[PDB]
C-alpha cells in the first residue's frame, strides 16, 4: 500500500 | 546504509572567487543527489537537485555535476549572501542521508591573536571550584593551539575551549580556553600559564600569573 | 506558496515522549509527503520520517524506528513527531519538511526522498537538569581585556551586555559550553583602552530569563 499511495501521488 | 562524505569541512574565499565542494558516497547513486544552504537562524534552502538541476528561485551562480559515487557544487563568483554552511544528500535508497557540511567563510589577512590569562576571583574561590580563563583575541584563520601550565608541568585534560563565529568587522575569531579546577588543587599550585601557538606568531606566546 | 512552521517544547526529560509539532499551509496537505529532519549541536543532519499526507503511511530511519511515531491531521493540515525514550543524544533542531520523490526509470521503483522546503525548525534540548540562574565572576588582568564569567545555568540561553549596552566595540560572547554537571558555561570578553582603566566603569549584564536572575557585574583591576 505504501508503493501504491506513492505512486497515486505522482499522478 | 549509504554513507555520504563531503569536504572539505570548511573553506575560505573571498566575493568573487569560484568554489567548490566535494561529496562522495560510499556507493553509486545513480543522480539523486541534492545541496542544501543553511544560515544560522534560517530555514534551510533546496539549491541543486538530480545532481544538476536548479532548484525554483535558486540564483545561476550555483551549479551542481557528477553521477555515481563523485559529485560537485560550484558557485560560481560567491557573492555576500552565499557565506553560509552547505550539505549535500544522497535519496537513491532509504534512509536519506546528509553530508557533514561545508562551512564557506571569508578570508582574510594573517592576524596574530592578543593573549590574555586571567586569574580566578576570589568569590569563585569561595565557591570550591575555580576557572582559569585564557583568551586569544581577533585572531585568523581559526586554527590555533592552547596549553595549559601549572608550576611547568603540563595540564591536560579538565579544558575547554570555545571559538565565535567570524567577527562582522574584521572577519577574525576569538577563542576562549577554561581550565577549571578544585580549589585545594588550585591553592596547592602557584604559576598557572597559558601557551599560545598560532601562523600570525613568531614564537609561542606564553601568558601567565603567580598565584 | 508553502509555508511551514514547526511547534513543540523547549525541556524534555530523559525516557520521557518528545513531541513536536509541524502546520502546512498554502497548498494541498493531502497531495504530498510530509516529514522530520533535524541536526544536532555538532553532529550532522539525520532524517527522522516521512509519512503520505492522505494515508498517514510513510517510512521511518531505521535507526529511530522503534521509538518514533509520525501522525497526521487533516483538520490543522497538520503532522506530528512523537519519539519516545529520548536521551541527551535526542537534544537537536527539528525541522518539518516536505518529501519528494521521483521515478527511478524506466522501472517501476521510486527515488527516496529529498527536500524542496523546509520550516525554520523548532530547538529541544533532553535533558534531567534543573531550572538554575548563573553565577556570574569578574575576569580582570596600551590595550587591555576584561570580561565575565557566566557558568552553572540551565537552561540555555543567557544573555550578556556591557554598561545596558552602551559597550558593544571590541565585545566577544563565547558560544556557552555544557559542563559536566549538565549546567552550562560562558565568558563574554571586551576590549578597552588600558588608559581608561581605574576611571571608566565596567558592567556586565547577564540575563537568564527562564531564571528570573538578573545579575550587573562591575569588572575592576
Amino acid at each position: 500500500l505504501l508503493e501504491l499511495d506513492k505512486w497515486a501521488s505522482l499522478w | 546504509d549509504i554513507q555520504v562524505t563531503q569536504s572539505p569541512s570548511s573553506l575560505s574565499a573571498s566575493v568573487g572567487d569560484t568554489v567548490t565542494i566535494s561529496c562522495r558516497t560510499s556507493q553509486s547513486i545513480s543522480t539523486w543527489l541534492a545541496w542544501y544552504q543553511v544560515k544560522p537562524g534560517k530555514a534551510p534552502k533546496l539549491l541543486i537537485y538530480t545532481a544538476s538541476s536548479l532548484a525554483s528561485g535558486v540564483p545561476s551562480r550555483f551549479s551542481g555535476s557528477g553521477s555515481g559515487t563523485d559529485f560537485t557544487l560550484t558557485i560560481s563568483s560567491l557573492q555576500s549572501e552565499d557565506f553560509a554552511t552547505y550539505y549535500c544528500q544522497q535519496y537513491i535508497s532509504l534512509p536519506p542521508t546528509f553530508g557533514l557540511g561545508t562551512k564557506v567563510e571569508i578570508k582574510r589577512a594573517v592576524a596574530a591573536p592578543s593573549v590574555f590569562i586571567f586569574p580566578p576571583s576570589e568569590d569563585q574561590v569561595k565557591s570550591g571550584t575555580v576557572s582559569v580563563v585564557c583568551l586569544l583575541n581577533n585572531f585568523y584563520p581559526r586554527e590555533a593551539s592552547v596549553k595549559w601550565k601549572v608550576d611547568g608541568v603540563l595540564k591536560t585534560g579538565n579544558s575547554q575551549e570555545s571559538v565565535t563565529e567570524q567577527d562582522s568587522k574584521d572577519n577574525t575569531y576569538s577563542l576562549s580556553s577554561t581550565l577549571t579546577l578544585s580549589n585545594t588543587d588550585y591553592q596547592s599550585h602557584n604559576v598557572y600559564a597559558c601557551e599560545v601557538t598560532h601562523q600570525g606568531l613568531s614564537s609561542p606566546v606564553t601568558k601567565s600569573f603567580n598565584r | 506558496q508553502v509555508q511551514l512552521q514547526e511547534s513543540g517544547p523547549g525541556l524534555v526529560k530523559p525516557s520521557e515522549t518528545l513531541s513536536v509539532t509541524c502546520a502546512v499551509s498554502g497548498v494541498s496537505f493531502s497531495s504530498f509527503w510530509w516529514g522530520w529532519i533535524r541536526q544536532s549541536p555538532g553532529k550532522g543532519l539525520e532524517w527522522i520520517g516521512t509519512i503520505y499526507g492522505s494515508s498517514g503511511r510513510g517510512e521511518y530511519n531505521p535507526s529511530l524506528k522503534s521509538r518514533t511515531t509520525i501522525s497526521r491531521d487533516t483538520s490543522k493540515s497538520q503532522i506530528s513527531l512523537e519519539l519516545t525514550s529520548v536521551t541527551a543524544a535526542d537534544t537537536a533542531i527539528y525541522y518539518c519538511s516536505r518529501g519528494l520523490f521521483q521515478p527511478n526509470g524506466f522501472s517501476f521503483t521510486l527515488t527516496s526522498y529529498w527536500f524542496d522546503v523546509w520550516g525554520p525548525g523548532v530547538p529541544v534540548t533532553v535533558s534531567s537538569a534543573s531550572t538554575k540562574g548563573p553565577s556570574v565572576f569578574p575576569l580582570a588582568p596600551s590595550t587591555a581585556a576584561l570580561g565575565c564569567l557566566v557558568k552553572d545555568y540551565f537552561p540555555e540561553p543567557v544573555t550578556v551586555s556591557w554598561n545596558s549596552g552602551s559597550l558593544t566595540s571590541g565585545v566577544h560572547t563565547f558560544p556557552a559550553v555544557l559542563q559536566s554537571s549538565g549546567l552550562y558555561s560562558l565568558s563574554s570578553v571586551v576590549t578597552v583602552p588600558s588608559s581608561s582603566l581605574g576611571t571608566q566603569t565596567y558592567v556586565c549584564n547577564v540575563n537568564h530569563k527562564p531564571s528570573n536572575t538578573k545579575v550587573d557585574k562591575r569588572v575592576e583591576i
